[PDB]
C-alpha cells in the first residue's frame, strides 16, 4: 500500500517558489498487480477549519511514454450455454517472418469459463453453465501479451460491448474518503499487457470544504513507473 | 624468444584506449539519405570511421560533428541525435523518449529554429529539477542575425549559452557552435571551475577565419549584450563564457547562475552531495522520544542537520562561497511525524540549500596617472 | 531557563584505517555522570609581553568517555580505529566530528574506556 | 585583529626551470608554532676597527617551513625549481619574494619541509 503526504500549499514547501521543484511523486507498479494507495490531506486541510473534504475527487491517466503494443485485441461474443470458438492468428500482425508461439497464461486465465488452446492459433471456451456476463483471457502470443474478451447473452437478444480496459486505470467506483481524519484512498490496477518501462502520469483533483459549504481545490500529480519483477 | 609460460602477455597496439572516456556530448541535426544510420534515434559514435556513410555527405550534423572532433581528441564519447529532414526545418518535441536515463552532459544542436531550441530547453530544464538519477549538463547553441533579433531572441532560459553572431558573420554558424561547445566539454571533464574564455583558454582552434579588418558587433553593441547574456566571438576566441541567465523568478539582479562555470560546479556538488547522503540508507530515524538506545544504528532528525552543517561546512570554498548565514540556508525539511505508525514507508527528507558559486575575477579597470619630479 | 546539564545521545562510527570497512553509527552510554569536554578553536595562543600574543595553528580535540559495546573489538577504541562521533545535550547542542583519530591511547579495562578524540574542527548547532 | 602575531597566509608557486611549466599559486600550511623568518636587507656588514665597517653585497634570505602539499612532487620544494613565495601576517603585514631558489636542502620526511630561500630584494607592505 502506497502512502503519500500533501503538499501544505502553504509556504515553505519549495521555499515558495524560488525552489519550485515539486517533482510528481513516484509510484512503482508491476504489471497484473492491483495495489491501494492513500493520501493525507491533513497537512493541507488541517489549517482550513471546517467540514474536511468530500467525495468529489478525479482522476485522469495519460502516458508520457507508451511504447504502442504489437498484438492487438478482439471481442467476440455467444450465447448463455453454447459453446465458443475463435482463432488466435490474425491478432499478430508481424512485420518480419517468425514463429508464432501462442500461449495463455495459467494465472491470468478466464473466469467463468474453460480453455481449450488449439494446435495452430485455435481456442475453444465453453463458458459456465448457468451463468451470463462478460469474460477475459490474457493471451500471450511470441510473448507479446494481449486480452481477449468474449460476452456471453442471456440467450434474448444481445449484450453491450466493453471498453477494453487500459493498462493503468483506476476502479470506477473504488474511492473513499474519510472527514476525520483527512484521507483519501484509491486503487490502482495494472493490465497484465502493460510493457515494462512504459510511464504514465496521474493527476488528482480533491475539493475540500469550508464551515459554509465552499470549495478548495487541489492538484497533485504521480508518474506510474510500469516496471518488471517489482 | 621469452613470454612462452605465460606470466606475461604482450598486447601491441598501435590504438588502445586506458582513460575511462567520459563527458558525454550529444550532437544533433540534419541528416542526408546516403547516411545509413536510423533517423531519430541516439546513436553512438566511435571515431571518424563513419564519416558520411551514416551521417551523409553534406549534411550539416556531419560538417558539425566534424569541427568537433577537430577541436579536441580525448576522453569525450561523442554521440548523434541524426534528426530527419523536413524550408520548414524540421520540429521535434520527441526529446523524452528518444533520450531516455542515459545522462548526456554537453547538448550541442545545429540550427536556428527558436522552436527547436526552445525544446531542448525544456528538455535540458526538465532534466535538471526533475527526473530520476539526476542527469546534468549545459546546452550550446548559437543565434545569428542583427543586434535588434539576437538582443530579442533569447529569454531568460539558464540552461543554453546563445553564441550570438553578427549578419556578416563569414563563417558557417554551424562550424563555430559546435567547436565552441566541444571545446567546452574536452576541458571540463575532469575540471568543472575552469572558465572557458579569453585567448588563451577557450581559442577555438579550428576555425581558421579569414583574416579581416572590421569586427562584426562593435564595442557598443557588445557591452550591449554583455549585460543581456551572450557569448561574444571576437582562429576567433571565446570571452564572457556566460548563459542566458539575467533575471530569477522578478528580482531581475541576479548573479549566481551566470557564468556557465558556476552550472558546472553546481553539477559537481549536486552529484557529490547525492553520493554523501547515500549514507543515511537502512537506518533508523527515532523522532518523537529521541533517546537511540544503546547498541542500534539510528538517528534523529537533530544529527541529521548536524552531519549536513558539517558537510557543508567542510566542502566550503572549492565548491562553493562562504555561507553568509548557515543556519538559514540549510535546511533539512522533513515529514516523519504525518508518516503513522500504520505503514511503514519511510524516506522523504527533502533537503533544500542555497548556491553562491566562488567569486572569480573580473574587470580590474585601471587608472594610470602619468607624471614628472 | 537553561534545562538540566547532560548528554541524551552518542553516536560513533568506526572505520579500520586497513580494509576501509565501515561499522555504525552505533549509540552508547555514560559509565557514570562527567561530561565529555571539547575545545573549537583550531588556534592556540600563547602569552607574549606587553599583552600581545602568538596565534599559531593546533587541532581541535575532544575528550568522551563511554562504555565498550560488546560487539565492536577494544581496539578500535584504543587507537586501531578511524572515528566519527556525535554528541547531542539535553539543551538542544549538537557536536559532531568527522575523520578523528584516537590520539593517546590509555589504558582501560575492557568495559569503560575515555577516547581523546582529535579532529581538525568540530562543529556546532547551538540549540533552536 | 591588531597584537597577534601570527601566520594567515602562505602562497607559493612553483615553476620548474626545465620544462617551464608553472604550478600556483597554491596555499600552505604552517607546520608548528614556528614562524617564517626574514631578512631585508641586501647588504651584509662587518665590524672593522674604530667605529668603521665594510659594506658589502649580499642577498636577500628567508627561512619557511611548510607542510607539503601531497600533490606537488617533493623535489620542487628540495631545490629543483624556482618558487615565487608569498606570506601575510595577522597583523597586515604582507611579503612577497619572486624568482627565489632553494638553496642547501635539508633531509625531510616527507610531510614538513623547511625552505631557505634565497633572492635578490623582499618588499613589505607595512600595514597602513
Amino acid at each position: 500500500m502506497y502512502f503519500f503526504s500533501v503538499d501544505p500549499r502553504n509556504g515553505a514547501s519549495k521555499s515558495g517558489d524560488v525552489c519550485g521543484s515539486c517533482c510528481c511523486e513516484s509510484i512503482s507498479a508491476r504489471p497484473g498487480e492491483v495495489n491501494g494507495v492513500m493520501v493525507s490531506y491533513a497537512a493541507w486541510s488541517a489549517p482550513l477549519r471546517g467540514h474536511g473534504l468530500t467525495n468529489k475527487t478525479t482522476f485522469e491517466i495519460d502516458g508520457v511514454s507508451v511504447t504502442p503494443p504489437k498484438v492487438s485485441n478482439a471481442f467476440g461474443r455467444t450465447k448463455v450455454g453454447v459453446v465458443f470458438e475463435g482463432t488466435l492468428s490474425d491478432l499478430f500482425p508481424n512485420p518480419e517472418g517468425e514463429q508464432v508461439e501462442y500461449e495463455i497464461s495459467e494465472l491470468n486465465g478466464p473466469s467463468n469459463g474453460v480453455v481449450e488452446l488449439g494446435a495452430n492459433g485455435a481456442f475453444t471456451y465453453t463458458p459456465g453453465a448457468l451463468f451470463t456476463g462478460v469474460d477475459r483471457f490474457w493471451f500471450s502470443i511470441n510473448g507479446n501479451i494481449g486480452e481477449y474478451v468474449i460476452s456471453v447473452d442471456p440467450t434474448t437478444s444481445e449484450l453491450p460491448q466493453p471498453p477494453f480496459t487500459t493498462p493503468v486505470y483506476v476502479p470506477a467506483a473504488r474511492r473513499s474518503v474519510d472527514p476525520r481524519t483527512h484521507v483519501l484512498k484509491f486503487v490502482l490496477g495494472v493490465s497484465p499487457a502493460a510493457i515494462p518501462g512504459d510511464v504514465y502520469r496521474l493527476t488528482v483533483r480533491q475539493v475540500a470544504i469550508d464551515c459554509d459549504g465552499n470549495e478548495f481545490v487541489h492538484i497533485s500529480c504521480y508518474d506510474i513507473s510500469i516496471g518488471s519483477c517489482g | 624468444d621469452a613470454l612462452s609460460d605465460g606470466f606475461v602477455r604482450l598486447c601491441i597496439d598501435p590504438s588502445l584506449n586506458f582513460f575511462g572516456e567520459g563527458c558525454k556530448i550529444l550532437v544533433e541535426g540534419q541528416m542526408t539519405d546516403d547516411g545509413s544510420a536510423t533517423p531519430d534515434a541516439v546513436t553512438c559514435v566511435t571515431s571518424e570511421l563513419d564519416i558520411i556513410e551514416r551521417f551523409g555527405q553534406g549534411s550539416v550534423l556531419t560538417e558539425s560533428l566534424r569541427k568537433v572532433f577537430c577541436t579536441c581528441k580525448s576522453g569525450v564519447s561523442v554521440y548523434a541525435l541524426p534528426r530527419e529532414d523536413a524550408s520548414v526545418n524540421p520540429t521535434p518535441n520527441d526529446y523524452a523518449t528518444v533520450v531516455n536515463e542515459c545522462c548526456f552532459a554537453v547538448y550541442v544542436l545545429s540550427s536556428d529554429d527558436t522552436d527547436w531550441q526552445e525544446n531542448l530547453r525544456d528538455w535540458i530544464r526538465s532534466a535538471w529539477d526533475c527526473s530520476k538519477p539526476q542527469c546534468f549538463g549545459h546546452g550550446y547553441v548559437f543565434n545569428k542575425g542583427t543586434l535588434g533579433q539576437v538582443l530579442a531572441d533569447g529569454d531568460n532560459s539558464a540552461e543554453l549559452s546563445r553564441l550570438a553572431l553578427p549578419t556578416t558573420y563569414p563563417v558557417l554558424p554551424y562550424l563555430t557552435n559546435a567547436a565552441y561547445g566541444a571545446l567546452s566539454a574536452c576541458s571540463t571533464c575532469n575540471n568543472p571551475e575552469l572558465n572557458i574564455q579569453g585567448q588563451t583558454f577557450g581559442l577555438l582552434s579550428c576555425i581558421n577565419m579569414p583574416e579581416s579588418c572590421t569586427p562584426g558587433w562593435t564595442f557598443g553593441e557588445v557591452t550591449q549584450l554583455q549585460a543581456n547574456g551572450f557569448v561574444v566571438s571576437g582562429s576567433p576566441y571565446i570571452y564572457n563564457d556566460v548563459t542566458n541567465y539575467l533575471r530569477d523568478e522578478k528580482n531581475r539582479p541576479n548573479a549566481t547562475f551566470r557564468d556557465a562555470s558556476s552550472r558546472r560546479l553546481a553539477a559537481a556538488t549536486g552529484v557529490a552531495l547525492a553520493e554523501f547522503l547515500q549514507q543515511f540508507n537502512g537506518l533508523a530515524v527515532f523522532t518523537k522520544n529521541t533517546n537511540i538506545r544503546t547498541g542500534i544504528i539510528g538517528t534523529n532528525p537533530r544529527l541529521m542537520l548536524g552531519k549536513i552543517r558539517k558537510w557543508a561546512q567542510d566542502n566550503v570554498g572549492t565548491l562553493f562561497s562562504e555561507f553568509d548565514n548557515i543556519n538559514e540556508d540549510i535546511q533539512l525539511l522533513t515529514d516523519f511525524e504525518v508518516q503513522p505508525k500504520c505503514v511503514g514507508q519511510p524516506g522523504i527528507f527533502h533537503l533544500n540549500m542555497r548556491y553562491r558559486p566562488p567569486v572569480r575575477g573580473a574587470r580590474i579597470n585601471v587608472n594610470m596617472a602619468p607624471a614628472l619630479f | 531557563c537553561n534545562k538540566q546539564n547532560g548528554v541524551k545521545n552518542i553516536l560513533i562510527t568506526f572505520t579500520d584505517c586497513d580494509t576501509q570497512e565501515v561499522i555504525g553509527p552505533i549509540s552508547h552510554e555514560q559509565p557514570d555522570d562527567t561530561l565529555p569536554t571539547y575545545k573549537n578553536c583550531a588556534w592556540t595562543n600563547t602569552a607574549l609581553t606587553n599583552g600581545y600574543v602568538q596565534r599559531s595553528a593546533s587541532n581541535a580535540t575532544m575528550t568522551l568517555p563511554v562504555v565498550r559495546d560488546l560487539r565492536v573489538p577494544l581496539a578500535f577504541y584504543q587507537g586501531c580505529a578511524q572515528v566519527d562521533v556525535q554528541v547531542e545535550k539535553f539543551d538542544g547542542t549538537v557536536m559532531t566530528l568527522t575523520e578523528g583519530a584516537v590520539v593517546e591511547p590509555e589504558e582501560s579495562d575492557g568495559r569503560s574506556v575515555t577516547m581523546n578524540i582529535v579532529a581538525s574542527e568540530i562543529d556546532e548547532l547551538l540549540p533552536p
